[PDB]
RNA sequence: AAAUAUGUAAGAAGUCCUUGUUACUUAAUUGAACGUGGACAUUUGAAUGAAGAGCUUUUAGUGGGCCAUUUUUGGUAAGC
RNA sequence: GGAAUACUGCCAGCUGGGACUGAGGACUGCGACGUAAGUCAAGGAUGCUGGCAUAAUGGUUAUAUGCCGCCCGUCUUGAAACACGGACCAAGGAGUCUAACGUCUAUGCGAGUGUUUGGGUGUAAAACCCAUACGCGUAAUGAAAGUGAACGUAGGUUGGGGCCUCGCAAGAGGUGCACAAUCGACCGAUCCUGAUGUCUUCGGAUGGAUUUGAGUAAGAGCAUAGCUGUUGGGACCCGAAAG
RNA sequence: GAAAUUGUUGAAAGGGAAGGGCAUUUGAUCAGACA
């Protein structure tokens, strides 16, 4: 026998193809594992993983978040990749030119980008254009802006938001939520 | 398109080049190993001639075999048995002696047998059961290119360049020695000497430091 | 569907995955929210501090509607102009002719001030305004016109 | 240790490298030759059993 | 269909063998096996027969003869590991033997050639056997294990 | 595919370690060491043979 | 006043120089805290190991335990 | 005085007997021997010869023989138990559906989203189409009246994949999304402060504080579906004494 | 027209239960492959 020092037959714990079942996504994966295996280029390697990512690890990148990244010093001509969908943001009043490459473009986002004379590339087109990912700027959206993570870590003095359905006063705002009713959290 | 023999040439030539360097190095060590040995022999004599006493340096390298199975072991020794990579019975590793490993051996005496290995038994360990750790994987030695590949960084580009680093506790013994997978010995062929193993060598059992008598054992187990 | 469910998988195992010691019995803790102040207090404080007892005043016959008053931030605002019309008004930022936005007609009650509209003049008709929203509005040469 | 490691580090570099300033554990001791001159081995045996009480 | 059909089939292309490295080197025989030596047949049709070793053939076999006219055994092949090689020994320097190869014994009753070969070789030997008294008797008598023989103790 | 012991398969012995040829050639594994006759002080012998 | 157990430390989140900020603090541009600028790389600071490290969510069963060496309480004692 | 021997150790000294194994399937590697051409035991068995071509070998089966082998189910610290249920066999026979939900996932669309109360239409409970509303989200905070989110490139600092630049490379610098840590700023509650003014008690600018919020700081949601989990329901299936 | 369970026929085994595991003898029975 063997004094094992570590749990046996452990799975690596990382996705390895998408759990998604879409052909096209399956094809883009085909492109990039090829590209990853044969180009020693970091970008293709990161891109391949993001493809496997489930919906929650793929938060939307907005078109305003886009415009801001372009305002980085020396970044205004880069083409931005977003392995996910791109949404529109009425709140910005002046969107730049550039080229965004992403999986989905909402109707309004595509509009706004094209209106400023930008261009909307799919990842496979992005590939042919920059097989080593030259001049690419990768953007991710906010994962912990989900509503779910509000409730993560619920406990005393954690200050983190109840799992509650109806709300307003007389919904969990008395005993243990204020000094005058028993105590506070 | 050349390469046919063309690049086969600039290779095989370059290969002959290395066997050369290995041959001269091995010729070297041999000198060193016997003049080293003889020096001590004559030291002992010269001292007796002068009415004195030649006390040799304490050994710097020991070889440890796990002699106890896997059950009912207390936690402290257990962790140490792991750090020495002795995680199954009859497997063995080399250890460089210092205060800070001396204690480790102290802590695990009931579960191991160790002693000072000779050039002979370090050699036949490596030639017969020497495997390297290469992206883990435990790869058998059997060609010098494998060592040069992973150990060449530190000088060391032959199985004998390996053996030399161990036996002489080189300045890169850590790397040299961790490169070797733990040796996996069969049970002794002779048998254990002794009727009960889990007593000290010094009390008729098998565990503890048995000094130079380690070679007789290992050789029966290798 | 039945065929994907873990009971199908438990068939042939004695206890349906409910333990031999502790069983699956009718209602061990009590039913519903029983014992919330007794053997279920640890789960109630934490996870649900604030549950028991009272705060604040009762309002008999409170009819929401009375309090209807959706908010719109400047943040958007300009969204209440159809796009085609919108660009037309952005360029030619002026008095004399500046867009009128009935935010009541958009079904908002109050304008709040979340952040920066361009320097175009706007005529903003609303029931209510946050001090700032209106400040920012004037700072582009708009006014707020109070309606109902 | 550090204040002193800064020293022999400069005091070596500004000479001609060769430093060595990690601590090392107790090494086994080396060969040596003990002499008899003035020191012949005294030969002890174990002692009988006695009571004194 | 009664059953679907696979998506993949084996190629029925039958690979070639790897280029093995096993040279057929020659069989040195144990010292005790010189020609002229008397053998005991441990097995076979002529089992227990004492018999003269003549030639080591190209297929590793031993060529022996009785001689026929002594104990009934003809010129023959015997395999070297079913033979006890005694220490008694007749000079064979007058027996030609050159003639006798593997081909000689290819199957394809008795050809006259053999009957004559048998007479020629055997006369050479008999001439020789006769020099030592009792050999011919010995050669004619079957070897046998008696009670209390310990093959691992007997010298032959 | 199949680990071949040196130690008892001359072919690979020579594959690793090319000194093996000369070692065997100059016997070396039986080197006749120098005959020197130094003798030990009587201090050594007396105390060796003491009590 | 032991042995066994036990806290902390063994550097890049480090060491040194120059001299900004403040409503704290000093008799005091004194200090305190946070800095800007400058100098020194893997013998960069003990050993051994590392089928890697870190982090998140959600959920089962369990919440009668019993035994051996050693330490040990009650009991004359116990398969207590 | 000169040897021998034992004992212990070493040899990349030679050599005999025996057992098990023969994975792999062109070539490709590292070598060895040869002056060479070649040869080889060097990245896993080939060569030669014979016997049967069948119940010979093999499978199955029954029996015999050597050794071994308590009755399952259960609850228990502990069952083969002098614990319980079970004589036998067939056929029934137990985690379900529903309302509302948590985490995770897939899919549509995205600051939105949800056609199916309804209407239109039909090859008629289907498929196809749709106006107004509504729901949930897009704002928080107070018991409440009520107020309501940019000092700044929507901040500073530190780590950060990826990218950009230099370098043959090693490295150096630039930028740095997600995420993490930390110091700030913004909105409401609390407590101070209380300007210009005033139907002299209204008004509450401004700047603050070991206080506090399920907040802001270039949105992430809505819907359908699934597994697991939650609550109520006969609620996994059979069971009281009672009312 | 199953099973429990029964009659008959055939084959077999049985010194205080029977049934079971590894292995082979013996009987019965059988597939495949040769070419
Ligand atoms: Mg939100
Ligand atoms: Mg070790
Ligand atoms: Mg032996
Ligand atoms: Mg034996
Ligand atoms: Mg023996
Ligand atoms: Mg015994
Ligand atoms: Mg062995
Ligand atoms: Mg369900
Ligand atoms: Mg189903
Ligand atoms: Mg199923
Ligand atoms: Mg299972
Ligand atoms: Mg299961
Ligand atoms: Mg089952
Ligand atoms: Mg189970
Ligand atoms: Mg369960
Ligand atoms: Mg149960
Ligand atoms: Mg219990
Ligand atoms: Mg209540
Ligand atoms: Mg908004
Ligand atoms: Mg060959
Ligand atoms: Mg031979
Ligand atoms: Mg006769
Ligand atoms: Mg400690
Ligand atoms: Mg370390
Ligand atoms: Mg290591
Ligand atoms: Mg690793
Ligand atoms: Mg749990
Ligand atoms: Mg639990
Ligand atoms: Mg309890
Ligand atoms: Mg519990
Ligand atoms: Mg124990
Ligand atoms: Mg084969
Ligand atoms: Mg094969
Ligand atoms: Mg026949
Ligand atoms: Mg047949
Ligand atoms: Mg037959
Ligand atoms: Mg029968
Ligand atoms: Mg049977
Ligand atoms: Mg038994
Ligand atoms: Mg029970
Ligand atoms: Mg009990
Ligand atoms: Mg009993
Ligand atoms: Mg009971
Ligand atoms: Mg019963
Ligand atoms: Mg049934
Ligand atoms: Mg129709
Ligand atoms: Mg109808
Ligand atoms: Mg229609
Ligand atoms: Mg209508
Ligand atoms: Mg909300
Ligand atoms: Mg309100
Ligand atoms: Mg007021
Ligand atoms: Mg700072
Ligand atoms: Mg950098
Ligand atoms: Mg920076
Ligand atoms: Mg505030
Ligand atoms: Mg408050
Ligand atoms: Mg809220
Ligand atoms: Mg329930
Ligand atoms: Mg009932
Ligand atoms: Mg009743
Ligand atoms: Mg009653
Ligand atoms: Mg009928
Ligand atoms: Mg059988």
């Amino acid at each position: 026998g063997i004094d094992h020092t570590s749990k046996q037959h452990k799975r690596s714990g990382h996705r390895t193809a998408p759990k998604s079942d879409n052909v096209y996504l399956k094809l883009l994966v085909k492109l990039y594992t090829f590209l990853a295996r044969r180009t020693d280029a970091p970008f293709n390697k990161v891109v391949l993983k993001a493809l496997f990512l489930s919906k929650i690890n793929r938060p939307p990148v907005s078109v305003s978040r886009i415009a801001r990244a372009l305002k980085q010093e020396g970044a205004a001509n880069k083409t931005v990749v977003v392995v996910g969908t791109v949404t529109d943001d009425a709140r910005i009043f002046e969107f730049p030119k550039t080229t965004v490459a992403a999986l989905r473009f909402t109707a309004g986002a595509r509009a706004k980008i094209v209106k400023a004379g930008g261009e909307c590339i799919t990842l496979d087109q992005l590939a042919v254009r920059a097989p080593k990912g030259q001049n690419t700027l990768i953007l991710r959206g906010p994962r912990n802006s989900r509503e779910a993570v509000r409730h993560f870590g619920m406990g005393p003095h954690k200050g983190k938001a109840p799992r509650i359905l109806s709300t307003g006063r007389k919904f969990e705002r008395a005993r243990g939520r204020r000094r005058s009713k028993g105590f506070k959290v | 398109a050349e390469q046919v023999a063309a690049e086969r040439a600039a290779r095989k030539a370059a290969n002959k080049e290395k066997r050369a360097i290995i041959l001269e190095r091995n010729a070297a060590y041999q000198k060193e190993y016997e003049t080293a040995e003889r020096n001590i022999i004559q030291a002992k004599r010269d001292a007796k001639a002068a009415g004195s006493y030649y006390v040799e340096a304490q050994h710097k390298l020991v070889f440890v075999v796990r002699i106890k199975g896997i059950n009912k072991i207390p936690p402290k020794p257990r962790k140490v048995l792991q750090l020495l990579r002795l995680t199954r019975i009859n497997s063995g590793t080399f250890v460089k002696v210092t205060k800070a490993t001396l204690e480790l051996l102290k802590l695990i005496e009931p579960y191991v047998a160790y002693g000072y290995p000779s050039y002979s038994t370090i050699r036949q360990l490596v030639y017969k059961r020497g495997f390297g750790k290469i992206n883990k994987q435990r790869v058998p030695l059997s060609d010098n290119a494998i060592i040069e590949a992973n150990l060449g960084k530190y000088g060391i580009l032959s199985i004998d360049d390996l053996i030399h680093e161990i036996i002489t506790v080189g300045p890169h013994f850590k790397q040299a020695n961790n490169f070797l997978w733990p040796f996996k010995l069969s049970n002794p062929s002779g048998g254990w000497g002794v009727p009960r193993k889990f007593k000290h060598f010094i009390q008729g059992g098998s565990f503890g430091n048995r000094e130079e008598f380690i070679n007789k054992l290992v050789k029966s187990m290798n | 569907p039945s065929r994907f469910t873990k009971t199908r998988k438990h068939r042939g195992h004695v206890s349906a995955g409910k333990g031999r010691i502790g069983k699956h019995r009718k209602h061990p803790g009590g039913r519903g929210m029983a014992g919330g102040q007794h053997h279920h207090r640890i789960n109630m404080d934490k996870y649900h501090p604030g549950y028991f007892g009272k705060v604040g005043m009762r309002y008999f016959h409170k009819q929401q509607a009375h309090f209807w008053k959706p908010v719109l931030n400047l943040d958007k605002l300009w969204t209440l102009i159809p796009e085609d019309k919108r660009d037309q008004y952005l360029k030619s930022a002026s008095k004399e002719t500046a867009p009128v936005i009935d935010t009541l007609a958009a079904g908002y009650g109050k304008i709040l001030g979340k952040g920066r509209i361009p320097n175009v003049p706007v005529i903003v008709k609303a029931r209510f305004v946050s001090k700032l929203a209106e400040e920012k509005i004037r700072a582009a040469g708009g006014v707020v016109e109070l309606i109902a | 240790r550090v204040k002193a490691n800064a020293a022999k580090r400069a005091e070596a570099k500004a000479q001609g490298v060769a430093v060595q300033l990690k601590r090392q554990p107790a090494q086994p001791r080396e060969s040596r030759i003990v002499s008899t001159e003035g020191n012949v081995p005294q030969t002890l045996a174990p002692v009988p059993y006695e009571t004194f009480i | 269909s009664a059953q679907k059909a696979p998506k993949w089939y084996p190629s029925e292309d039958v690979a070639a063998l790897k280029k093995t490295r096993k040279a057929a080197r020659p069989q040195k025989l144990r010292a005790s096996l010189v020609p002229g030596t008397v053998l005991i047949l441990l097995a076979g049709r002529f089992r227990g027969k004492r018999v003269v070793y003549l030639k080591h053939l190209e297929d590793n076999t031993l060529l022996i003869s009785g001689p026929f006219k002594v104990n009934g055994v003809p010129l023959r092949r015997v395999n070297a590991r079913y033979v006890i090689a005694t220490s008694t020994k007749v000079s064979v320097e007058g027996v030609n033997v050159e003639k006798f190869n593997v081909e000689y014994f290819a199957k394809e009753e008795i050809k006259a050639e053999r009957v004559e070969d048998q007479k020629v070789v055997d006369k050479a030997l008999i001439a020789e056997i006769k020099k030592t008294p009792l050999l011919k008797q010995y050669l004619s008598a079957s070897f046998s294990l008696k009670n209390g023989d310990k093959p691992h103790m007997l010298k032959f | 595919v199949l680990k071949k012991n040196p130690l008892k398969n001359k072919q690979v012995l020579l594959r690793l370690n090319p000194y093996a040829k000369v070692f065997a050639a100059e016997k070396l594994g039986s080197k006749k060491a120098e005959k020197t006759g130094t003798k030990p002080a009587a201090v050594f012998t007396e105390t060796l043979k003491h009590d």
